[PDB]
RNA sequence: GGGAUGACCCCAGGCGGUAGGGGAGCGUUCCCGAUGCCGAUGAAGGCCGACCCGCGAGGGCGGCUGGAGGUAAGGGAAGUG
RNA sequence: GGUGGAGCCUGGGAGUGAGGGCGCGAGCGAUAACGUCCGCGUCCGAGCGCGGGAACAACCGAGACCGCCAGCUAAGGCCCC
RNA sequence: CCGUGAGGGAAAGGUGAAAAGAACCCCGGGAGGGGAGUGAAAUAGAGCCUGAAACCGUGGGCUUACAAGCAGUCACGGCCCCGCAAGGGGUUGUGGCGUGCCUAUUGAAGCAUGAGCCGGCGACUCACGGUCGUGGGCGAGCUUAAGCCGUUGAGGCGGAGG
């Protein structure tokens, strides 16, 4: 009510008018009035225990591994960013879009090639986060990315 | 069959015209013509005007013969009121409503072949 | 996110308005008046869904009496007879016999006055 | 014939081939219940005592149903006290077979 | 549940001689009769009692000093418009009124009750005008 | 805005019940004896002209 | 107490209620779920219903209207009745 | 003796700090007040839910979970209403 | 628009895919309509998407001029309407029973407060601390802040400090 473009002038005298008691057409009341406990800008971010983040990252992977739905790689025949090519190597690897795949690798060329696939979510190894591992069905890391992962688990 | 008319937004209060319209409901065209011809009300004029238009329709548009005709149905609905100021004493401004009516008359035929 | 009233209030209102169909004037056209009329009805029905049981304990008794009175005894006695003749069954409801089986009834009276004579 | 049986706390005037619903009997449609509980007969069997110890009426359970909903509304003025509950009395509909007396 | 409903039945008439009966004691019985609570067909919401012709009204018995002491009141909406008429005067004139008033104040008060009273014919007697049968009772 | 004011809003029934008498009554006419026309009794209408009775136009 | 943990069974008591405390739920807006799924063989909303579910807040299904959106389970926020 | 929505200990959330009628024991009063102030009790408050008392918060009866066109009672009643 | 002035300060968005925005004829002074015609739709016809409620009407069904009431409810009965039936829907003639809602109070139907009715707006939040409780992680320990590097809805590092 203190931020609307209205004047703080008392609208009508306090007594003897036959009307309700009011002040400035800027208080919660009155349509054009101000809003009571409305939203204000605010930061919804909190610091989560790093140990908890670590545990979860692993847990996320482990769990994916238990279903045998994990699959790390050494390299990619179809390298040199080009979907057609990735789609190629895809067959070979057992990926056909039946399942959504989280493909994490430090090779920008590969990254570029997958990416546009509706079923592919792509990340750089140092971007491995729990949310993504879970939103996808199958997880595909290269060995150089399985390391960064290691250098982060305890 | 039947022949409709309707005069929208006439500008005479409904209550006032519902009064003359009720006079002709059910009468024959010919008989209803004489009634609002000698009915001492401002309304008559309007009603007559729409009544006569429905008659002109029943013949020309759906050929029914100016004889058999009789007001099968007729009612007047309320249209948007015209709000106007009326200066009262002591500063007071009052809102007088100049009502408006949608007069409707529907005709039909009596005997047959 | 803002969560305006939207459609939730019209619905709750027209719900009550339906249970009010049939009520006089505004008690069936305005949510406030209807809402109030219902509170009362809600209560009467409950209150009455009991008097009913008594309203018939009543009826039956007025009849059983009227009927066994043409046989020479009153409701008091009759019931005492029965209750005493162990035939504690009849049940005011079923002593409607007085209307359907005037003989099966009469027999029941004899048995009643007998249990006392 | 015509009899007067006692079932489910109440007591009804049954007869040959008919019946309404009585309280909820823990039997099964695929069954037959006997209301040994019986008084009076068409030819006067007035249970000189509680029951007519020997007679009885036989009824086949058509099945079980759930009564029409009744609504119990409690309201207490100037106290913001309201309560709304819905009610359905379980019933077991019978079919009278014969009165063995 | 069993039905009960008697359904439209022709009403029976009844002739009574009040010769030496004391009203109030007589009146009560004409009432039960008027609403027919003496028959297993009794139904609260319907006029289904007997019709009752009372003859030999007047010459009605009353105990104590009720003559001269029993007063009938009547109020016109006007000021000082309360009239007091002792029993003797009512019998002396309008004698059937004594037995009607008595009975009337013994019937339920709504529309029905008001209608059962139309079912009660009182005469200064003897002899009446109804040859529509007439079982005499005591 | 002054002294006596109505205590309650008169209900729709009560309002309409009062107008039970506002119903209009048909004009009373009769056939003119000189021409085929309806007009009020004891009055000179245009149509005919009254066996001379200072009438409108006619050739 | 049964305990085959069957959260369903018999046994035993209890169940008026203001200020209040406590425990369960219904619905609204929005986010993940969504490059999904419903949708012109008709979205949302509206108007009806004597049917189905629920103790209740409601949730269904059906007819009419409407004419382009809607959004499961499972969770998350809050200008939420 | 007494297994009770008894008690005791620790902690979280209270609300309440205008009470009222009746009985009994005192004061005040004028042994006047639907008065006033304490004491025990009890109801109302929050049981303006039900029966009786003509009607009627607190008098007599009695503590309403829901249903029944069954039964026995309570106070109060049983000539008609 | 208001006020001399400083100054106060509104309301008001939506045809349709496309104007194809209704030639022309008929009643009328016009308005407005009825036909014709456009369109998938004209109760999309122009302050025109959808178009609720209050409110005003026309037609029909039941029902009312000896009755009396917080307007309902329980029970029968009549008439009308559904379905083969059982059963159900609408209305209400008698009978029984019945002191509005909120608020405030010891106590309200109260002749104490508030409300004409309807629709829409309308009130226990957020930040940082604190204290209990609780779901987890790690536990002789736990944890980072600013900031740095990364992403561009990816997270790491950072032990000052508590
Ligand atoms: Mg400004
Ligand atoms: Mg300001
Ligand atoms: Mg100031
Ligand atoms: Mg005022
Ligand atoms: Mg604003
Ligand atoms: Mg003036
Ligand atoms: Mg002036
Ligand atoms: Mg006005
Ligand atoms: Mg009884
Ligand atoms: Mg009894
Ligand atoms: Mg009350
Ligand atoms: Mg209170
Ligand atoms: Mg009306
Ligand atoms: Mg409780
Ligand atoms: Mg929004
Ligand atoms: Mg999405
Ligand atoms: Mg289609
Ligand atoms: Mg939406
Ligand atoms: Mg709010
Ligand atoms: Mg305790
Ligand atoms: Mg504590
Ligand atoms: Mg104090
Ligand atoms: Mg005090
Ligand atoms: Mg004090
Ligand atoms: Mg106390
Ligand atoms: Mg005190
Ligand atoms: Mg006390
Ligand atoms: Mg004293
Ligand atoms: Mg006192
Ligand atoms: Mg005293
Ligand atoms: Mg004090
Ligand atoms: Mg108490
Ligand atoms: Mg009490
Ligand atoms: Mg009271
Ligand atoms: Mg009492
Ligand atoms: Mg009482
Ligand atoms: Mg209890
Ligand atoms: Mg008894
Ligand atoms: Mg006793
Ligand atoms: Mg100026
Ligand atoms: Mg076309
Ligand atoms: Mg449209
Ligand atoms: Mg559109
Ligand atoms: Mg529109
Ligand atoms: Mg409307
Ligand atoms: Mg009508
Ligand atoms: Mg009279
Ligand atoms: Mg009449
Ligand atoms: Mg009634
Ligand atoms: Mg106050
Ligand atoms: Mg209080
Ligand atoms: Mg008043
Ligand atoms: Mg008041
Ligand atoms: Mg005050
Ligand atoms: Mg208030
Ligand atoms: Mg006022
Ligand atoms: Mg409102
Ligand atoms: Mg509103
Ligand atoms: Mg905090
Ligand atoms: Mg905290």
């Amino acid at each position: 009510r203190g931020e609307v473009a209205y004047s703080g002038r008392k609208i009508w005298p306090q007594k003897h008018t036959g009307r309700a008691r009011h002040g400035d057409i800027g208080a919660p009341i009155f349509v054009g009035g101000g809003v009571v406990f409305g939203p204000k800008p605010r930061d919804y971010s909190y610091t989560l225990p790093k140990k908890v983040r670590k545990k979860g990252l692993a847990m996320a992977v482990a769990d994916r591994a238990r279903e045998g739905k994990l699959l790390l790689v050494e390299a990619f025949a179809g390298v040199n960013g080009k979907t057609k090519e990735f789609l190629a190597w895809a067959k070979e690897a057992g990926l056909d879009g039946s399942e959504s795949v989280l493909l994490v690798t430090g090779n920008e060329l590969v990254r570029r090639a997958a990416r546009n696939l509706p079923w592919v979510v792509t990340l750089a190894p140092e971007g491995l986060n729990v949310y993504d591992i879970v939103r996808t069905e199958r997880l595909v890391m290269d060995l150089d990315a399985w390391e960064v992962f290691q250098n982060r688990i305890g | 069959m039947e022949a409709k008319a309707i005069a929208r937004y006439v500008r005479i209060s409904p209550r006032k015209v519902r009064l003359v319209v009720d006079l002709i409901r059910g009468k024959s065209l010919e008989e209803a013509r004489n009634i609002l011809r000698y009915t001492n009300k401002r309304g008559a004029y309007f009603v007559a005007k729409v009544l006569e238009s429905a008659a002109a329709n029943a013949v020309n548009n759906h050929d029914m013969l100016e004889d058999r005709l009789y007001v099968k149905a007729a009612y007047v609905d309320e249209g948007p009121a015209l709000k106007r100021v009326l200066p009262r004493a002591r500063g007071r401004a009052d809102i007088i409503k100049k009502r408006t009516s949608h007069i409707t008359v529907i005709l039909g035929e009596k005997h047959g072949k | 996110p803002r969560a305006k009233t939207g459609v939730v209030r019209r619905r709750k209102h027209k719900k009550i308005l339906k249970l009010a169909k049939g009520y006089w004037g505004l008690r069936s056209k305005s949510f406030r008046k209807a809402r109030e009329t219902l509170f009362a009805a809600g209560n009467y029905a409950y209150a009455h869904r009991k008097r009913r049981k008594r309203d018939f304990r009543r009826l039956w008794i007025v009849r059983i009496n009227a009927a066994c009175r043409q046989h020479g005894l009153n409701y008091s006695t009759f019931i005492h007879g029965l209750k005493k003749a162990g035939i504690e069954v009849d049940r005011k409801n079923l002593a409607d016999l007085a209307v359907r089986e005037p003989q099966v009834f009469a027999e029941l009276v004899e048995r009643a006055k007998a249990a006392q004579g | 014939m015509f009899a007067i049986v006692k079932t489910g706390g109440k007591q009804y005037r049954v007869e040959p081939g008919l019946k309404l619903r009585v309280e909820k009997l823990d039997a099964e449609p695929g069954a037959t219940v006997e209301l040994p509980v019986l008084l009076l007969g068409g030819e006067k069997t007035v249970v000189g005592t509680p029951v007519v110890e020997g007679a009885s009426v036989v009824a086949e359970v058509l099945g079980h149903g759930r009564g029409k909903k009744i609504l119990v509304s409690k309201f207490k003025a100037k106290v913001q006290y309201r309560r709304k509950k819905g009610h359905r009395q379980p019933y077991t509909e019978l079919l009278i077979k014969e009165i063995r007396g | 549940m069993k039905t009960y409903v008697p359904k439209q039945v022709e009403p029976r008439w009844v002739l009574i001689d009040a010769e030496g009966k004391t009203l109030g004691r007589l009146a009560t019985k004409i009432a039960t009769l008027l609403r027919g609570k003496h028959r297993p067909d009794w139904t609260p919401n319907v006029a289904m009692g007997d019709f009752v012709v009372v003859v030999n009204a007047d010459k009605i018995r009353v105990t104590g000093k009720k003559l001269e002491q029993k007063i009938y009141t009547r109020y016109s909406g006007y000021p000082g418009g309360l009239k007091k008429i002792p029993l003797e005067k009512m019998l002396a004139t309008h004698p059937e009124r004594v037995l009607e008033h008595a009975v009337k104040g013994m019937l339920p008060k709504g529309p029905l009750g008001r209608r059962l009273f139309k079912r009660l014919k009182v005469y200064a007697g003897p002899d009446h005008p109804h040859q529509a049968q007439r079982p005499e009772k005591l | 805005a002054k002294h006596p004011v109505p205590k309650k809003k008169t209900s729709k029934a009560r309002r309409d019940a009062r107008r039970s008498h506002h119903a209009l009554t048909p004009p009373t006419l009769v056939p003119c004896p000189e021409c085929k026309a309806m007009k009020p009794p004891h009055t000179v209408c245009p149509e005919c002209g009254y066996y001379a009775g200072r009438k409108v136009l006619e050739v």
